[PDB]
């Protein structure tokens, strides 16, 4: 691999600063770029850079030192639409490009009044069983991965109802067993203390 | 080196 | 001394009678060493001087891909100009391309070049800015807009202030003994009468380099320029050149006329007299 | 289409002096199309073995091309070039003038 | 203007078959490329082609066939399939660089080396807690997706027969049902939020549809179950007041 991307992951807070960097082997090499992939979706250009120098855009900002091959993505302000696949490219001694592993931004959100919380929730005819739902907690609270075999706990991810300007987290577990509660579902894990039960 | 942009015309 | 780079395309369209024809070559300074032709037998980079040979085959793989690819460019580019045109599908057209960088002393990017031409006549050009383009026709401006969305000035400076200089530079050091050497002209001259009352006095520069040479004839001190044949500076097959000035005589005033000979080899300008 | 004469000198790169290897040149510059087709004469007569330079063109685009052979100069032999191009209703025919 | 585009989009195949998957740029671009995308090495040129008629190979060629009949098309041919060309394959249009390399949607191809581990989701929706209509006035719906097997599948929200896309989302990753087995059977979830009076509403229709992506028409079925072709799978919940 002879374009290195640096770091792998990277967990930046809403609003704040990321600065992703991309080195080359190749010393024949004229030109730089940086790709945007959200996930299941294609590439797509972000910044282009061939000068040495600085080279602002809104709030991207790429950076080049073709003395150490070096490209560096500073993204200002971060929201939410900025968690992707960052890829580094390189212009070959021919004109191909050479392609980085890529860094995966995480932009944790800003959960401005968390209220958490777990519920029970049935089926709507009787196909299934039942579920518990981890929603309304803040982004610091970490969802661990499930330890009974049985149960099955879900990643937390984010919600975003638009007309109301309103962003939740949630996390879902099930159990196909009878003996199977959301007082004792969730305990791998660290919940708040404010989390309200039924 | 050869270094011609080629696109379209 | 400033030196220069510069690549020639020339693509001619042959309907019907098989793809558009590409020749490329490649002159550093005065001194071509790269040739390509998609009518040859080789299809590829071929050199066509001593110091270029001795770069490895990754050179002659790279800049065969490359240089072939704008045939493919040119193909399609023949087509769409002569939609721009409006002319026959079945006549014959040429598109040419000259780009290319200069150096100076140093080594330093002075200027680069880029423009191009269809059937002979000026289409499109890179301005000096090497960040905007100057369309001759009112077909150049499709041209000129569709590359100005394409940021092409960017991706062809990005090549000219970059990469072109920096391969100038290698190919001037690996031939230091070739390419920044001056050969300073072998003048001689000669006396052909026209009759038993005229006679031509010629002025001979032989096996001179680089091509730059200033022949003038003088009168007592006055510039004959008007009553003189000059030709073409002309190859001599050997990468020098040659260069011969005429000017009719009276019988008895060839010691009245002298040449002179200015070329960069020359430390002091010469001065032939018959 | 700014159609150009092709522009026709024929001499030899070193000076003539017979029963001496030489090369014949005959240098066609200044012409548009590219389409070109010329062949050196020696008495009239086609030359077989015959090279040529690569096509290249100056900074007003006509073209320039050299053609030259190998051979050896005598007293009795007339050698000539002749050019045919789009331009020429007749093929054009330049004699090699020894000191021109 | 770019309009890169590829199809198939989603496929499963048999170690041992034949796989064409094929592009198609209209922006007059003489360079077409074919990546392939896989975890922990970017994106890897595979074959590419500098005009019509010319094919030319990549770092990644063995195992791939390619080739370009014309400016517009160029197709990538998995001649004999091997799970290892499991991946996710990306082509891509530009202009002997050329400032942008334009990308197009990808395809997702999981090469298996029988089609009996091959089966749709069964899907099943689950109405809000009336504790947190009465706790946070809004109403959340659950939507389990589980035992199908490969992982492409493609969960959407349908309110009164439109797609709705706010207070929408859906697990980045399927998770295994049993991770200690190979080819594993997987699920997946969604959440869907809207506010405690529109779930009251009775005449309001929630619908979560899973389209599964597995066999094809021209894929040979041998089993006694149902042929799990590309299908789509439903479960409904109705508004009500209680």
């Amino acid at each position: 691999q002879k374009v290195q991307q640096s770091p792998e992951s990277l967990i930046v807070p809403e609003g704040g600063m990321a600065s992703l960097n991309c080195t080359s082997s190749d010393r024949n090499v004229d030109y730089f770029w940086w790709y945007r992939q959200h996930s299941g979706k294609s590439p797509k250009m972000l910044m282009s850079i061939f000068s040495n120098g600085e080279k602002e855009e809104g709030r991207f900002t790429v950076h080049l030192n073709k003395a150490s091959l070096h490209t560096s993505l500073h993204i200002r302000d971060s929201q939410p639409s900025d968690s992707a696949l960052y890829l580094c490219a390189a212009r070959d001694s021919n004109y191909q490009l050479i392609w980085g592993s890529g860094t995966k931004l995480i932009i944790k959100p800003d959960i401005q009044n968390p209220d958490p919380a777990v519920y029970q929730l049935r089926d709507s005819k009787s196909s299934d069983k039942s579920v518990c739902l981890f929603t309304d907690f803040d982004s610091q609270t970490n969802v661990s991965q499930s330890k009974d075999s049985d149960v099955y706990i879900t990643d937390k991810c984010v919600l975003d109802m638009r007309s109301m300007d309103f962003k939740s987290n949630s996390a879902v577990a099930w159990s196909n067993k009878s003996d199977f509660a959301c007082a004792n579902a969730f305990n791998n894990s660290i919940i708040p203390e404010d989390t309200f039960f039924p | 080196v050869v270094g011609a942009v080629g696109v379209g015309k | 001394g400033s030196h220069s780079m510069r690549y020639f395309y020339t693509s001619v369209s042959r309907p019907g009678r098989g793809e558009p024809r590409f020749i490329a070559v490649g002159y550093v300074d005065d001194t071509q060493f790269v040739r390509f032709d998609s009518d040859a037998a080789s299809q590829r980079m071929e050199p066509r001087a001593p110091w270029i040979e001795q770069e490895g085959p990754e050179y002659w793989d790279q800049e065969t891909r490359n240089v072939k690819a704008q045939s493919q460019t040119d193909r399609v580019d023949l087509g769409t100009l002569r939609g721009y045109y409006n002319q026959s599908e079945d006549g014959s057209h040429t598109i040419q391309i000259m780009y290319g960088c200069d150096v100076g002393p140093d080594g330093r990017f002075l200027r680069g070049y880029r423009q191009d031409a269809y059937d002979g006549k000026d289409y499109i050009a890179l301005n000096e800015d090497l960040r905007s383009w100057t369309a001759a026709d009112m077909a150049a401006q499709i041209t000129k807009r569709k590359w100005e969305a394409a940021h092409a000035a960017e991706q062809q400076r990005a090549y000219l202030e970059g990469r072109c200089v920096e391969w100038l530079r290698r190919y001037l050091e690996n031939g230091k003994e070739t390419l920044q050497r001056t050969d300073p002209p072998k003048t001689h001259m000669t006396h052909h009468p026209i009759s038993d009352h005229e006679a031509t006095l010629r002025c001979w520069a032989l096996g001179f380099y680089p091509a730059e040479i200033t022949l003038t004839w003088q009168r007592d001190g006055e510039d004959q320029t008007q009553d003189t044949e000059l030709v073409e500076t002309r190859p001599a097959g050997d990468g020098t050149f040659q260069k011969w000035a005429a000017v009719v005589v009276p019988s008895g005033e060839e010691q009245r006329y002298t040449c002179h000979v200015q070329h960069e080899g020359l430390p002091k300008p010469l001065t032939l007299r018959w | 289409m700014i159609q150009r004469t092709p522009k026709i000198q024929v001499y030899s790169r070193h000076p003539a002096e017979n029963g001496k290897s030489n090369f014949l040149n005959c240098y066609v510059s200044g012409f548009h199309p590219s389409d070109i087709e010329v062949d050196l004469l020696k008495n009239g007569e086609r030359i077989e073995k015959v090279e040529h330079s690569d096509l290249s063109f100056s900074k007003d685009w006509s073209f320039y091309l050299l053609y030259y052979t190998e051979f050896t100069p005598t007293e009795k032999d007339e050698y000539a070039c002749r050019v045919n191009h789009v331009t020429l209703s007749q093929p054009k025919i330049v004699k090699w003038d020894r000191d021109m | 203007e770019a309009a890169v585009t590829q199809s198939p989009r989603n496929k499963v195949a048999v170690t041992g078959g034949k796989v064409t998957l094929s592009c198609n740029q209209t922006n007059n671009h003489n360079n077409m490329y074919w990546y392939r995308q896989d975890t922990g090495h970017g994106l890897r040129l595979i074959h590419y082609s500098y005009g019509a008629g010319s094919t030319e190979k990549g770092d990644i060629p063995d195992g791939y066939k390619a080739s370009r009949p014309s400016q517009e098309n160029f197709s990538l041919i998995l001649e004999l399939a091997t799970p290892s060309q499991t991946s996710v394959y990306f082509c891509a249009s530009g202009d002997f660089g050329g400032y942008e390399q334009y990308f197009g949607p990808g395809t997702r191809l999981t090469v298996l080396e029988d089609l009996k581990n091959v089966f749709p989701p069964e899907v099943a929706v689950f109405e809000p807690s009336e504790a947190e209509i009465s706790h946070t006035q809004k109403a959340t719906l659950v939507c389990l997706a589980t035992g199908f097997y490969p992982d492409h599948v493609e969960l959407s929200w349908w309110v009164n027969g439109k797609e709705v896309h706010s207070g929408v989302c859906t697990d980045p990753q399927p998770l295994k049902e049993q991770p200690a087995l190979n080819d594993s059977r997987y699920a997946l979830s969604s959440r869907l939020r809207v506010s405690a009076t529109f779930w009251q509403n009775p005449r309001n229709h929630f619908r979560c549809q899973v389209q599964f992506y597995g066999l094809s028409e021209n894929d040979e079925w041998t089993q006694d179950r149902a042929k799990p072709v590309t299908q789509i799978v439903s479960a409904e919940a109705w508004g009500r007041a209680d």
